[PDB]
């Protein structure tokens, strides 16, 4: 049955112009993709495997674009904050977050750059206490994490290295996914509090009796006042050696910093994004707190980068590491949703049709999108493009024998009398 | 409070100063100076001889004292807990440590109140009113917390006007 | 305020915060109130100085480049809005200024370019995008001609460009070559709906006329550039009514009427000729516009002495014959001259019924006593001043004979809207005021025969209804949505009126009927559908529309008044009922049963007197006037059953249909009943078959010959049943004649 | 009951991918290896809302209880819907009362026999199953043997 495909598309057309909000178009284009990407990956041909991710990405792409087209075009301009200096960090990094668009942008990037982040099975047969080995063997004259660091690592017992890096890659691809909650319950229960500890340290501070326009959120004050030393602190633990190398890779991550090359090596165009982005948002706040005197002195123990990047060029050093991947067509669309130039990409992919018509997913993915653009933002793409993509779209569901559904696609032209 | 908590802290700080600043002048052992650290209310050169003398987990630890977060607290008696349960060994002033972030540092099982012994009374007070539970207590329930664990000497005034300031009532 | 409130505000603040930082921070806010105050040397200082703290504020430096502007210090100006505008990319206008007041001080440098070529694509194609095109080029004749024609390649639809052209030809006196784009141009159908044009095109044709040109070249021709202006002066007068004032309207009409007079008296059978029967119906009818215009602000007496006159006038309008089409040269001069042939029938239709409707036989007696060249006398004088040769004026010396004074028929008056709608570019203006003629009338209009006229090929609803990216616009969509336009419409004229007839006013007369976010919406759509839309708007239009599309299908937010849900539901079931094809039938009540089910919930809400939860900021005003009462909501749910009912049947669950129709003795019951019972007798009819089964299909055409009967029995007993009826009467009775003689 | 009333807090708040709060000293370790995940997270919700239903049988509240175990298509579902249909049915199945009464008295028995029928077809064919059986399988078979003699 699956070449049923373009009917959910244009099924969801069908619903939209005839209940006379646009944002839904997509939701559903979303859960269409998502839907057949399921079919062609349970079983199938390993011809399918393939053509089964480039759905599971279509997916992803029309996550990406409701997402963000969502918080652009939404966009109704509330109320603005007035902190006073004795407010705390918290506060200023909320300030930022509201009042900088192009930055919480970053932000919704990374939620969706997580969202989709693949991670392991919880370790099985786990250990009912932490180097367990090692104080068994005898020879932990002190049982805090710190020990085999203050004198050689020959004190830990193999075994419980080999543990401690299946929870530190564990907890490591948690947090890549957004996952902290877990991470902190990992930590608590796998009796690795000081790690959790450590954990911890990851929220700046709130007092909902000070910081009054948070009373809502929160009762109890909470998170950590001297950051900037908790960051350099974290950073400076992620660069001494001896440590495992994910365990470093956390510390990289929660620092604002990018992990060391043993972990790095293995992340794709998503999971190093992700990494990059993370820096120019750290960078960010940082600065952002530093032109408003809610850092002290003190704290400036170490020195961290401080000139932040351009998302822009965080794609373009990415997508040169990445190079296959960042070429992958509905990729180029993520990146252009990304930086806007997106009808600049529709028109540009229109006049490669003037190794587009090779892959299957493009043609069509390009016209619904033009078309639900034109939609949330009328004039969005120029009308000719929009006559053009349609044209040879339609030319396609007569290809396939789809006639029955062709008039749906004909509301957007007067061009559609010459049907 | 927050300002009178730190003024007062700032001036215990003031006082016992050299007294700490000596012990650190004799210590011969890199965790104790880091714990003298923090008997000078001085989290940040404790992260950093942490970080130096390459005890990293612990300066991030450290990082926590004087945020008053509950969960860290019950954690760090946890862990405690289960040192002082078989644990065969644990070092001395890690231990101590753990029990600063503990938030009850002689109100315990891990007990700093033999550092009776040790150091100016005043010294351990400053202990309680930085870690202690400060958010949870006024300055002070808090002072009065302290002093219900410590005799201080009949003669001395400064004691005596930290005990009519916790009398309150 | 006054020199003193500004300056004793100095010792406030300086009295609240007096270091120097804050004491600079405050110029900004200092500076506010001496732009009020009319000092520009002293609030230019205060800027200045808010801006030597903070110098990162583009609001603050383009405050001072706009009084820079006033200052009229160009390069300054300019300055201070490039700061602005590189702090924030956002300030799109201010590219505009900078490229407007970089083309206007000197183009010698090339940056006066650069900042024009942005200034484009952030206006695609806008009016003032041009008009700097020029103002660089100015600083010689065939280079300015070469923009031009570039320019409308791509443009042919913008009126100041084909403005230029006209222009241009007339200063190099090629006159002949302006005429011949100025009648290549009146077949343009949006250049003729501009004012400004059709202005531009009166002028370079009279000044053909007296040009030595038209002399010199031949006589041949002459005939041809002639009937442009009358057709030039029909659009022109159109337009004038509308837009300009009393005075301006009634001048336009003296040239009008010296055209006709020049021109009757060549005669002959040619295109002119038919032109001239067309345009002299139109003087009339304008005429009677412009006649009503003057006594809706008049008195009493005056109105009714002055309806009195229009009424004949659009009945002299009226009668005109349909204008001679096979006789034009091309298929597009024939099409134009029936479209405004189309156009005088309606609006002068319409407007004799109003009119008529006032009183019995209203009509006869405006001709038996106007008719009379007396009327000719005082037509002349009410309209125009006597001092005027009457010999030379077409209005004085017309031979008024025979007056049908015959009111017209609504069937005729159907085709001529229908035929019209093209008329004046679909503005929703013309639709709507169609729509709301036809609100007073007991037949209604074929909106859905209108739309198809308009929007070739868009199909009645979109397969892909799920989304509502505007590429699935359908004509139901459209269908919805002028209902509703006239639904709102009616309600606000009611309204009005209230606190002070609404369908008495003319097309011209009156102003916007429709709230400006349904006028952008339709024109939108429209620019949109016919490609004419602007590649860089494409994005712009198309979100527009697809901002409205949710409601038009009552979805998430949308800002519909339960009545006009109904108003919907009934109003597309009766139209979809009526329907002969199945798939028009299953559309239209699909819908139906749709807005249907969403107001069901709404009623019962209601039907316990309840709060509805009121909208935020609606696409169709919301209004008491019709507010739903328990009264009314029994019969709805019961008409919703129905509406229900009749889909099942379409569907394909007649026994869930029958047994619901058959629950409601209603005459639109009946014919649903009938119609279907009729079926399953036909097809079994006459096929070998089981006698038994055979015996049971003669049954069923039983039943739908006594349902029709019923039907007929009662319709002749009483008129709010024959109006029920789901198809006419005739159509009912038609049935039944073959229905016995099977 | 009580236990899954103090769980399903928290469970909705790792249904939604949120952090639990860490406990302060446990007294039985926390651990990640059998961390809560979201597979596995309407399934409890599932084996949660039995273990209400089975309480509110027992106190009495059959109605509901059957409400709810009809909702749910569970191996286990059956033998508390068929155990407490059949209570149903004997009580009432012999003593003199009203003849329409004993029809549906009857039909109570019937439907016992139905879904202890479907636990053994449902049994024998897949092992699965078997180890969900609240009881041990002899013991359904045991009662069915009584079920159909009666």
């Amino acid at each position: 049955y699956q070449t049923e495909r373009f009917t959910k598309f244009s099924d969801t057309l069908k619903e939209f112009k005839i209940e006379q909000d646009p944002f839904n178009i997509i939701r559903e284009f979303r859960s269409a993709a998502g839907q057949l990407a399921l079919d062609l990956a349970n079983s199938g041909d390993e011809s399918n495997v393939i053509s089964s991710k480039d759905w599971e990405l279509e997916a992803r792409f029309w996550h990406l674009v409701e997402l963000l087209l969502v918080f652009r075009n939404a966009d109704l301009d509330l109320d603005e904050m007035e902190l006073h200096p004795y407010n705390s960090r918290g506060l200023f990094e909320k300030k930022l977050m509201q009042d900088n668009k192009q930055l919480y942008q970053i932000w919704i990037v990374m939620v969706w750059l997580k969202e989709n982040t693949y991670v392991m099975e919880r370790p099985k047969n786990v250990p009912t206490s932490k180097w367990l080995n090692s104080i068994t063997s005898g020879g932990l004259k002190s049982c805090d994490l710190d020990f085999p660091l203050r004198e050689n690592t020959n004190v830990l017992d193999v075994k419980d290295k080999e543990e401690d890096h299946i929870f530190f890659k564990y907890i490591y691809e948690l947090i890549l996914a957004g996952a902290i909650d877990e991470a902190l319950e990992e930590a608590k229960l796998s009796d690795n509090i000081s790690i959790c500890m450590i954990l911890c340290g990851i929220q700046e501070y709130l007092n909902p009796v000070i910081d009054t326009q948070i009373a809502n959120e929160f009762n109890t004050q909470q998170g950590i006042k001297k950051h900037s030393l908790w960051r350099r602190t974290v950073y400076s633990l992620s660069q001494q050696a001896g440590l495992d190398p994910y365990e470093r890779a956390i510390y990289s991550y929660l620092s604002g910093a990018i992990p060391n090359q043993e972990v790095l090596q293995y992340s794709d165009w998503e999971s190093d994004l992700h990494i990059h982005l993370n820096q120019i948002l750290q960078t960010e706040i940082e600065n952002y707190l530093l032109e408003n005197n809610q850092v002290g002195t003190d704290e400036l123990i170490l020195p961290l980068p401080s000139h932040a990047l351009t998302v822009q060029e965080v794609l373009n050093r990415v997508a040169s590491r990445h190079p296959s991947e960042s070429e992958h067509p509905i990729r180029v669309l993520m990146a252009s949703v990304i930086l806007d130039s997106l009808p600049s990409v529709i028109h540009s992919s229109v006049e490669m049709l003037l190794d587009i018509i090779d892959k299957p997913y493009l043609l069509r993915i390009v016209t619904h999108l033009a078309i639900c653009l034109d939609i949330i933002n009328p004039g969005s793409v120029e009308e000719v493009d929009k006559s053009k993509l349609i044209t040879t779209y339609i030319s396609l569901l007569k290809l396939q024998g789809l006639y029955e559904n062709i008039p749906i696609y004909a509301t957007f032209l007067n061009e559609s009398d010459c049907l | 409070k927050k300002e009178r908590h730190c003024r007062l802290t700032s001036w215990i700080v003031s006082q016992i100063g050299p007294e700490i600043e000596e012990k650190i002048r004799n210590s011969s052992n890199e965790i104790e100076q880091i714990f003298l650290y923090l008997l000078l209310n001085d989290v940040v050169r404790a992260s950093k001889l942490a970080i130096e003398s390459k005890n990293g987990h612990l300066s991030v630890l450290i990082s926590y004292l004087g945020s008053n977060d509950p969960r860290i607290r019950d954690l760090a008696e946890l862990q405690l807990q289960k040192w002082s349960t078989g644990g065969c060994s644990i070092d001395k002033n890690i231990s101590k440590i753990y029990k600063l972030l503990s938030g009850s540092p002689f109100e315990g099982l891990f007990s700093l109140k033999e550092l009776e012994s040790e150091f100016s009374w005043l010294c351990l007070l400053n202990l309680t009113l930085c870690y202690g539970q400060i958010d949870e207590y006024s300055l002070e329930s808090l002072v009065q917390s302290h002093l219900d664990k410590f005799s201080l000497p009949y003669d001395d005034p400064i004691g005596v006007i930290f005990q009519l300031y916790a009398a309150n009532e | 305020r006054s020199k003193a409130d500004v300056e004793r505000y100095i010792a406030s603040v300086q009295g609240s915060t007096p270091s120097p930082r804050q004491k600079s921070m405050k110029g900004f806010y200092f500076a506010k109130l001496y732009y009020e105050a009319k000092e520009y040397d002293l609030a230019k200082k205060y800027i200045c100085t808010y801006i030597n703290v903070q110098e990162r504020d583009p609001k603050a430096h383009r405050f001072l480049g706009l009084l820079y502007e006033l200052e009229e210090n160009t390069d300054k100006a300019v300055e201070c809005y490039r700061r602005s505008v590189e702090l924030n990319p956002t300030q799109k206008d201010l590219v505009l200024k900078i490229a407007e007041l970089l083309c206007k001080n000197d183009v010698t440098d090339g940056r006066a370019k650069y900042w024009l070529e942005r200034a484009a694509k952030l206006f695609p194609g806008s009016p003032a995008i041009y008009k700097l095109k020029e103002q660089l080029l100015d600083c010689g004749w065939n280079k300015l001609f070469d923009l031009i024609q570039s320019e409308l390649y791509v443009r042919p639809d913008d009126v100041h460009v084909n403005i230029r052209l006209v222009e241009v030809y007339r200063s190099t006196k090629r006159l002949k070559d302006a005429v011949a784009h100025c009648h290549e141009a009146e077949r343009n159908i949006a250049l003729r709906s501009s004012l400004e044009w059709n202005s531009c095109v009166v002028q370079t044709l009279k000044e053909y006329l007296e040009s030595l040109q038209c002399l010199e070249s031949d006589k041949s021709d002459w005939r041809a550039t002639n009937t442009d202006l009358l057709l030039a002066y029909a659009n022109l007068m159109l337009l004038t009514l509308s837009t300009r004032d009393v005075q301006e309207s009634r001048e336009l009409l003296q040239s009008f009427d010296s055209a006709l007079q020049s021109v009757k008296s060549l005669g002959g059978n040619d295109e002119l000729s038919a032109t001239f029967l067309e345009m002299k119906g139109h003087f009339y009818m304008h005429a009677g516009s412009l006649l009503l215009k003057m006594g809706q602000h008049s008195s009493n007496v005056q109105w009714r002495a002055l309806s009195e006159l229009a009424a004949l006038c659009y009945l002299i309008a009226f009668q005109v014959p349909r204008p001679k089409i096979k006789l034009i040269k091309g298929e597009a001069g024939q099409n134009l001259l029936e479209m405004m042939a189309c156009d005088r029938l309606s609006q002068s239709g319409h407007m004799l019924l109003n009119l008529s409707r006032g009183k019995q036989d209203f009509l006869k007696e405006i001709v038996e006593t106007f008719a009379n060249k007396s009327g000719q006398s005082a037509l002349y004088d009410a309209l125009f001043s006597s001092q005027s040769p009457k010999d030379t004026s077409f209005l004085g010396s017309d031979d008024i004979g025979n007056i049908d004074v015959r009111e017209p028929e609504l069937e005729d008056l159907t085709r001529y809207d229908v035929g019209a709608i093209r008329a004046h570019n679909g503005s929703l203006q013309h639709l709507t005021w169609l729509g709301l003629q036809w609100n007073s009338l007991p037949a209604l209009p074929g909106i859905r025969k209108w739309l198809k006229q308009l929007f070739h090929h868009l199909p009645h609803e979109t397969s892909r209804l799920e989304t509502n990216a505007p590429e699935s616009i359908c004509i139901l969509d459209l269908e919805v949505f002028l209902l509703g336009v006239v639904y709102t419409s009616h309600l606000q004229l009611k309204e009005k009126c209230n606190s002070h007839q609404p369908l008495c006013l003319p097309l011209p007369v009156c102003k916007q009927l429709c709230t400006e976010r349904q006028k952008s919406w339709w024109d939108a759509v429209c620019t949109l559908i016919h490609r004419k839309a602007v590649p860089g708007n494409v994005a712009k239009l198309r979100l527009l529309v697809q901002h409205e599309i949710n409601t038009l299908r009552a979805q998430e937010k949308h800002g519909l008044q339960p009545a006009l849900l109904v108003h919907w539901a009934e109003c597309l079931q009766k139209t979809g009922s009526g329907l002969n094809s199945f798939y028009d039938q299953r559309e239209y009540m699909g819908r139906s049963v749709h807005y249907w089910k969403k107001v069901l919930p709404l009623l019962k809400i209601i039907k316990k007197k309840n709060s509805i939860p009121e909208p935020i900021d609606p696409l169709f005003k919301h209004f008491h006037s019709v507010d739903i009462q328990a009264s009314e909501i029994v019969e709805y749910e019961e008409d919703a059953h129905i509406t229900f009912a009749i889909l099942d049947a379409v569907n394909g669950n007649i026994e869930d249909a029958v047994t619901a129709f058959e629950s409601i003795k209603s005459v639109v019951s009946y014919w649903n009943l009938a119609l279907i019972f009729h079926r399953k007798a036909e097809d079994i009819e006459n096929d070998a078959l089981s006698p038994e089964e055979q015996e049971e299909c003669k049954n069923y055409l039983r039943k739908t010959r006594d349902y029709l009967i019923k039907i007929i029995d009662d319709s002749d007993s009483n008129l709010s049943v024959v109006k029920k009826l789901p198809v006419p009467l005739e159509s009912v009775k038609e049935m039944l004649n073959s229905v016995m003689q099977e």
